[PDB]
Formats: C-alpha cells, sequence, structure tokens
RNA sequence: AAACAUCUCAGUAUCGGGAGGAACAGAAAACGCAAUGUGAUGUCGUUAGUAACCGCGAGUGAACGCGAUACAGCCCAAACC
RNA sequence: ACUCGUACGGUCACUGAAUCCUGCCCAGUGCAGGUAUCUGAACACCUCGUACAAGAGGACGAAGGACCUGUCAACGGCGGG
RNA sequence: GCUUUACUGCAGGCUGUCGCUGAGGACUCUCACUCCGGGAGGAGGACACCGAUAGCCGGGCA
C-alpha cells in the first residue's frame, strides 16, 4: 500500500495548492525573521530526506538555509574591457542557489559533512533549502553500514569540491554520454570549458 | 619646499616593525598589520602566485 | 574623468561628515504613557551647535533631564507640559488634535510618535489649519499644504532664534566658522572655474558651460549638476 | 524607359518562342526560420555582436532591371540578366 | 585578425575556497561502426585538424569506435515487516 | 554620508563688496508641463500556420516622440539689405 | 589624457509586464509585505520595496 511518505511527497509537486499552500504562507512569515542559517530538529520534507539518506540518528543534523534570490551581485568594471567582458546586469553566476546554501550550511557547522539538500520554496525575494549534515566523528554514524563512507578522510569539506549531488548535477555530470565531453571527470580537467 | 632633500628631514615616524610573527621589519605598528606575513590581517600566511614566474 | 565633488560626498569621509561628537541632542519630544500628568521646569537655555538657535533644557516630574526644541518666549523657571491634556500655551506639546485651529506651532511630527520632523529651524513655524477626525491640515514653512495625522505631536509657538537670518555674514571668516559647524564642504569652486576633467562645465578657453544647464531628472550621478530638473529658470515671464 | 507588357521571345522550357508577360519580381516575405536566423539569436548577446551590429548599407543611384518573364502557354517564368534603367513603365 | 567591435590571446595570468598521497570520475533514463552489435570510469596511442563553429575572415575544434593500460562491482529510499 | 539636520533647512549651479542698473529674442538646442488625434516594446489576448512548436498578422498601447504651452540671472543669439 | 548630436556598447533613471500576491476599466477589503510606535496599537496595502524582462533617455563610464 501507500506509504505515508507518498503523502508528503505528493503535496510537495505542487507547493501552491491545497493545505501546503496554507502552511508556507504560514511558515515563510516566521522563515523571514529567522536567521541565514537555522538548525531544526526535524526535516520539513520528511519523505526527501529519508530519501537522500536522512536518518533520525545521533550525528545526522537538519539545518534550514535562506539565500538571496536573483542572478550575480557583481562589481562593474573599473579598468578598460572590450565591449564584451563589460556586461553587469544580465550576468549570472555558475553555481547555483542551493550549492551557496549547501556552503553556508557546512561553513556553519565545521565539523559536519553535507550529505545532501532539498528545496523548502522560495518567496519573491529568497530561497530556502533544507541541508542534511552528519557528524564523522559520533560513533553512532562510525557504526552505519549507510553512512560510514562519509568518514574517510577524502571526505572532509566535500561541499566545497563540488561533491554533492547539487554538487555533480550543476558540473554537468548527470549524462554519461553526448553532452559530457568537458564536464566528465572534471571541469578543471577539461580546461574549464563545460 | 621642495619635496626632495629638505622634505626628507621631517621623516621621524616609526611605522614598520619586527614582526611577532614572521621576523621580518614590516609590521606596521599603527595599522597593526604585517605587509609581509599578513600577520594581524588573517590567519593564513601571505601569499601570491606573482611572487615567483608564472611557469616557476 | 574624475568623480565630481558631490559624489566624493556620499562616500561619507571626514571632510564632509558633521561634526557629530560636537552636537548636543536629538531634540526628540518625550514618550508619554498617556494622561499628559508629564511637566516639567526650565532648567536653562543653551546653544545648540547643530542648529545655531537656542535650546531649553527641561527637567522633568518624574526625574528626566533632557533638551527639549525651544520656542521663542520660553525662559528659565518657567513651566511646560507634554500630553493631551497639556494646556494651551507656548512651550507646550500636545497632539495636534487637542491644538486650537490658527495657532502656530513647530517641531511637528510626521507620523505619530517619531519625536518632531517639521518646522525646526530658527524663528520658523507651521500654522495649523483645519481640525478634523481623521485629518489635520498644517501650513508648513514653506507654505506646503500638509495633511497629517490628528494625532501627530507639536510644540505650540515659533522656533527661537528668529531673524538669524536678517544680518549678512559680512566677511568669509564668519561663514567659515559657521562651515566648521555643519556636515558641509566650504568654499565652493565654480564648475565652470575646473578642468573638464573635473566636472560637466569645466574645460574651454573661457569659462562657461559648454552646454545647456538644466539637466534632466533622468541623468546619471556625475552628470546631474546645473539646474536639477528646472521647471523654469530666470526671473521673467 | 517604356516596356511592353506582353512579346514574343524565346521560353526556355517550350525550347520555343512563344508570348510572355513581364511583371517587376515583388518582394517574398521572410519567414524568421533560416539557418541566418538562428545565428543571429545564438551569437547576438551583451555588448557588440559583431555583423549583427551592422546596419544596411547604401544605395546606387540607379537599380538594374528586375524582372519576370512569363510564358503565355505554359505557365512558367525565367530569369534574365537586368539593366540598369532609371525608370521602367510597362506599354499596356 | 597586419585597423577593429564578434572572434583571438584564454577559461590563460591572477584572485577566493577545499581535499589527498594522489585527486576527480565511475556501474547507463549509456552507445547508435543501426546491430542477431558494444557493455562502469580514468588515462595513453589513434580516430583528426576529421564532424562542428566562425566579420563562413583570422582562427577555434570534439565524439562514437578501435589498439592499449588496469579491471570490480555494489549500497540505500519505498513496497512487506 | 548629508543627519543629534527639517525650508530662517541643505542640496545643485551661475555671478562676484557697495552704488546706479540689468533691454529685445522661446525659431534651434536643453529642462518642464500638457496632450483630442498620430506614433510607440514585451507579457497576456485573437486570426492564420504547425496533430504541437518555430513563424506571419491583428487588437490593446506605458514612458518617450510627433503636436501645444511655459522658461534666457537656460545653452546661446541681437545680422545683411 | 580630453571632447562630442563619431562608431559600438555599459552603468544609471523613467516606464510597461511577470513573480512576490491575498479576499470581495472603475472599486472595496485585509491576511502577506512596508512604515510609525517602548508597547498596545496606528498608517499604508496587494501597492510599494525586491527578483526578471521589455521600450525610452543615457560621454556618467568603457
Ligand atoms: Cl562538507
Ligand atoms: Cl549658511
Ligand atoms: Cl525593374
Ligand atoms: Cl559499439
Ligand atoms: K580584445
Ligand atoms: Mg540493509
Ligand atoms: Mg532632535
Ligand atoms: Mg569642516
Ligand atoms: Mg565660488
Ligand atoms: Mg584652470
Ligand atoms: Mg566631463
Ligand atoms: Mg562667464
Ligand atoms: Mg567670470
Ligand atoms: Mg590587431
Ligand atoms: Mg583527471
Ligand atoms: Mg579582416
Ligand atoms: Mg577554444
Ligand atoms: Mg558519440
Ligand atoms: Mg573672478
Ligand atoms: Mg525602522
Ligand atoms: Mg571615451
Ligand atoms: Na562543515
Ligand atoms: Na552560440
Ligand atoms: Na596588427
Ligand atoms: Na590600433
Ligand atoms: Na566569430
Ligand atoms: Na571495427
Ligand atoms: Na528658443
Ligand atoms: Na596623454
Ligand atoms: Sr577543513
Ligand atoms: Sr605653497
Ligand atoms: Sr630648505
Ligand atoms: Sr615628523
Ligand atoms: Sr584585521
Ligand atoms: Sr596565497
Ligand atoms: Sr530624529
Ligand atoms: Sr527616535
Ligand atoms: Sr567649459
Ligand atoms: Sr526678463
Ligand atoms: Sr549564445
Ligand atoms: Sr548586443
Ligand atoms: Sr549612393
Ligand atoms: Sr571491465
Ligand atoms: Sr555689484
Ligand atoms: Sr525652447
Amino acid at each position: 500500500a501507500r506509504s505515508a511518505y507518498s503523502y508528503i511527497r505528493d503535496a510537495w509537486e505542487n507547493p501552491g495548492d491545497g493545505q501546503l499552500a496554507e502552511l508556507q504562507w504560514q511558515r515563510q512569515q516566521e522563515w523571514r525573521n529567522e536567521g541565514a542559517v537555522e538548525r531544526i530538529e526535524r526535516p520539513t520534507r520528511l519523505d526527501k530526506a529519508r530519501s537522500q539518506g536522512y536518518k533520525a540518528k545521533q550525528g545526522v543534523i537538519v539545518a534550514r538555509v535562506s539565500v538571496r534570490k536573483g542572478s550575480a551581485r557583481k562589481r562593474r568594471h573599473k579598468a578598460g574591457r572590450r565591449s564584451k567582458r563589460q556586461g553587469v546586469t544580465r550576468i549570472t553566476r555558475r553555481k547555483d542557489i542551493q550549492r551557496v546554501a549547501e556552503e553556508r550550511a557546512s561553513r556553519t557547522f565545521p565539523n559536519l559533512r553535507v550529505l545532501n539538500s532539498y528545496s523548502v520554496g522560495q518567496d519573491g525575494r529568497q530561497k530556502w533549502h533544507e541541508v542534511i549534515l552528519i557528524d564523522p566523528n559520533h560513533p553512532a554514524i562510525q557504526n552505519d553500514d549507510d553512512l560510514s563512507w562519509i568518514c574517510a578522510d577524502d571526505q572532509a569539506d566535500r561541499v566545497f569540491r563540488g561533491l554533492t549531488g547539487a554538487g555533480r548535477r550543476n558540473r554537468g555530470l548527470s549524462g554519461k554520454g553526448k553532452g559530457s565531453e568537458k564536464t566528465r571527470p572534471s571541469l578543471r580537467s577539461n580546461g574549464g570549458k563545460a | 619646499t621642495g619635496a626632495g632633500t629638505p622634505s626628507q628631514g621631517k621623516k621621524n615616524t616609526t611605522t614598520h616593525t619586527k614582526c611577532r610573527r614572521c621576523g621580518e621589519k614590516s609590521y606596521h605598528t599603527k595599522k597593526k598589520v604585517c605587509s609581509s606575513c599578513g600577520f594581524g590581517k588573517s590567519a593564513k600566511r601571505r601569499d601570491y602566485e606573482w611572487q615567483s614566474k608564472a611557469g616557476e | 574623468g574624475r568623480r565630481i565633488q558631490g559624489q566624493r560626498r556620499g562616500r561619507g569621509t571626514s571632510t564632509f561628515r558633521a561634526p557629530s561628537h560636537r552636537y548636543k541632542a536629538d531634540l526628540e519630544h518625550r514618550k508619554v504613557e498617556d494622561g499628559d500628568v508629564i511637566a516639567g521646569t526650565v532648567v536653562d537655555i543653551e546653544h545648540d551647535p547643530a542648529r545655531s538657535a537656542p535650546v531649553a533644557a527641561v527637567e522633568f516630574e518624574d526625574g528626566d533631564r533632557r533638551l527639549i526644541l525651544a520656542p521663542e518666549g520660553v525662559g528659565v523657571g518657567d513651566e511646560l507640559q507634554v500630553g493631551v491634556s497639556a494646556e494651551i500655551a507656548p512651550g507646550n506639546t500636545l497632539p495636534l488634535a487637542e491644538i486650537p485651529e490658527g495657532v502656530p506651532v513647530c517641531n511637528v511630527e510626521s507620523s505619530p510618535g517619531d519625536g518632531g520632523k517639521f518646522a525646526r529651524a530658527s524663528g520658523v513655524n507651521a500654522q495649523l489649519l483645519t481640525h478634523d477626525r481623521n485629518v489635520a491640515v498644517v501650513k508648513l514653512p514653506s507654505g506646503e499644504m500638509k495633511r497629517l495625522d490628528p494625532q501627530c505631536r507639536a510644540t505650540i509657538g515659533v522656533v527661537a532664534g528668529g531673524g538669524r537670518t536678517d544680518k549678512p555674514f559680512v566677511k568669509a571668516g564668519n561663514k567659515h566658522h559657521k562651515m566648521k559647524a555643519r556636515g558641509t564642504k566650504w568654499p565652493n569652486v565654480r564648475g565652470v572655474a575646473m578642468n573638464a576633467v573635473d566636472h560637466p562645465f569645466g574645460g574651454g578657453g573661457r569659462q562657461h558651460p559648454g552646454k545647456p544647464k538644466s539637466i534632466s531628472r533622468n541623468a546619471p550621478p556625475g552628470r546631474k549638476v546645473g539646474d536639477i530638473a528646472s521647471k523654469r529658470t530666470g526671473r521673467g515671464g | 524607359m517604356q516596356m511592353p507588357r506582353r512579346f514574343n521571345t524565346y521560353c526556355p522550357h517550350c525550347n520555343e518562342h512563344q508570348e510572355h508577360e513581364v511583371e517587376k519580381v515583388r518582394s517574398g516575405r521572410q519567414t524568421g526560420m533560416k539557418w541566418i536566423d538562428r545565428q543571429r539569436e545564438r551569437n547576438s548577446g551583451i555588448g557588440n555582436d559583431g555583423k549583427f551590429s551592422k546596419v544596411p548599407g547604401g544605395d546606387k543611384p540607379t537599380k538594374k532591371t528586375d524582372l519576370k518573364y512569363r510564358c503565355g502557354e505554359c505557365g512558367k517564368a525565367h530569369l534574365r540578366e537586368g539593366w540598369r534603367a532609371g525608370r521602367l513603365e510597362f506599354q499596356e
């Protein structure tokens, strides 16, 4: 039969309709009054969290992060530039907002490692994402068959090197064939043309 | 008053001093920042790739 | 070119800042719970560096000693009141609603409780004209009819120091001393007297703006100089 | 100059002389779906857009005749070199 | 590019952040020598200055495949408990 | 920043103590206001086209412009016959 | 380096449109949001601010 989780899932396919609509209208009022990174006891989208690796266990942390909406916040050129490199307004950054959110969260919790993240809406001037972080130093986690992999030394600061799911997608690593000629195995090795 | 010799006589201010962190006489005692190693400005050590030829 | 002086101003460097560390206080009305049971006595008259006008130090019943924006005619010993039931006399503060029409007031609040925004300069005053249950009409010093919340507080009378403007500075040195008490760069070098690199009007064999002075409202900073969006110029017509 | 609306001449299709009607070539409308149209969009962005920033050239004092010759029996037309003519008016 | 604006120099120099002894990638919503065919991923040789791009100028420039190197495949979410 | 500031303020410009004065010009350019009608982009909308889409056309029309007015201690002008 | 009704662009301002954004060619309301208030509460209000885009101006800048 349908899991209770599927109901949370199905509700979020249209965050603008039904009860969820009312919840968001109510919630965001409080979120707007919260900081940039607020730790929270429980995921707002349980099905998503569990699906991404979340577990109700010691060493598993969830935090909501908000980031200003829109394109790049760039300063116009103070030195000579050819028309091409004079743009300022319509230029956007190469990292999506979710990635910026994952990094801020990870900065707030220096000892934790980003496991994954997902969206929880936005208003006209900002977007919110909840990030799942794991404590690689807690025994409850060092002994987990599903999460202990994140305790390895080469997993340290994984978010800052683009090793997150959002990181890999944003680096154009989804496709295994056509279109990934310059993304795999890394943007840098391909001369940075991906 | 000329900008040369006559103006050099007014120089008796102490700015750069021996730095606690790196030992170079580069700790600006008025800014409390080392122009050589970055002490007072950054926990990380002051460094730049332009301090050497690009391919070296 | 180089940024014009008006642009250097915005960075808020020392040269353009007001000597705030030398200023006394921001003569904002006292906050009263209600009842109006708040009265104090003028303990002294002082000079206000930021406005070149006198200010009165008042000691209130509940023990609060604060400077106040004094109207003309307030002296030591006098007793002032601040509240809805305050008596209708010079130097007293109360909401416009309580003020009788045709009475000159000063230090008028823009939004009830802000502390006073209008008519604060030497010898000026707003004129309370129309009353109502929804809007109090005041005539500001510039002659503009302003619609205000009758709940906006004000002080009866005109501001002290009137006529300050009637005497000429006579010499640069006097202007100098006053300018040193404000957030202003003085003296003033004419734009036409500068190099082209320094101002839209600079350059040229003889001095003259090489363009019409009336600049558009939409002009970007650096170019908005001269007569800003003038509806007209001159004295004629 | 004057030009007869119809006259006998060689029709390269029937491969024999037949009566033709002369008409000035009317400009066909563009679709905006040609390769060049897509290149202009793909290559135009911020700043100068190379060739797509160039604007229409001038004019020659006189243009060459631009006509269609339609065979009166097979209905098919053919083109011919044109010749500079300040004005071209048809007779009848 | 014998000027120069797209283009080029070049994702180079330089800057911010971060890991390791190596990094990154990686068990197909692949490929498409179209097949009764191949079978995770790097890398090397080649495919090839080819296809593709481009004031269609100057210039820029892959991939599949093939020969090699080395080979390795698994774990969750949910269903039912 | 101005600003512990509020039109007797402070911003932007021109002229340059006092004294006697400061004429004519609004066509061009600038600024500003208005504007029946004209022109005026995109989204949405309608028609054609496409089993869809590209695309073509229509209707509506903001600022702006056309047009009208104000303005020279606004740029400036005050000749030839 | 400087100028401008040189060429081409870029900031910036004005203006429309979409999102924020809700209820009953002109309108009312309150619940988001904004502002004032120490607070209660008051003012405003689906506008404004902000994100996106479109037209106009644009030697302020390249
Ligand atoms: Cl991390
Ligand atoms: Cl003054
Ligand atoms: Cl012809
Ligand atoms: Cl194959
Ligand atoms: K260049
Ligand atoms: Mg298991
Ligand atoms: Mg005050
Ligand atoms: Mg000073
Ligand atoms: Mg001067
Ligand atoms: Mg000079
Ligand atoms: Mg200039
Ligand atoms: Mg002059
Ligand atoms: Mg002069
Ligand atoms: Mg060249
Ligand atoms: Mg590699
Ligand atoms: Mg050439
Ligand atoms: Mg290249
Ligand atoms: Mg291929
Ligand atoms: Mg002089
Ligand atoms: Mg505030
Ligand atoms: Mg220039
Ligand atoms: Na961290
Ligand atoms: Na392109
Ligand atoms: Na050359
Ligand atoms: Na050159
Ligand atoms: Na090109
Ligand atoms: Na083969
Ligand atoms: Na005129
Ligand atoms: Na020079
Ligand atoms: Sr670290
Ligand atoms: Sr000197
Ligand atoms: Sr000397
Ligand atoms: Sr000295
Ligand atoms: Sr420091
Ligand atoms: Sr460094
Ligand atoms: Sr105040
Ligand atoms: Sr206050
Ligand atoms: Sr000049
Ligand atoms: Sr006159
Ligand atoms: Sr493009
Ligand atoms: Sr362009
Ligand atoms: Sr010609
Ligand atoms: Sr294998
Ligand atoms: Sr004089
Ligand atoms: Sr005029």
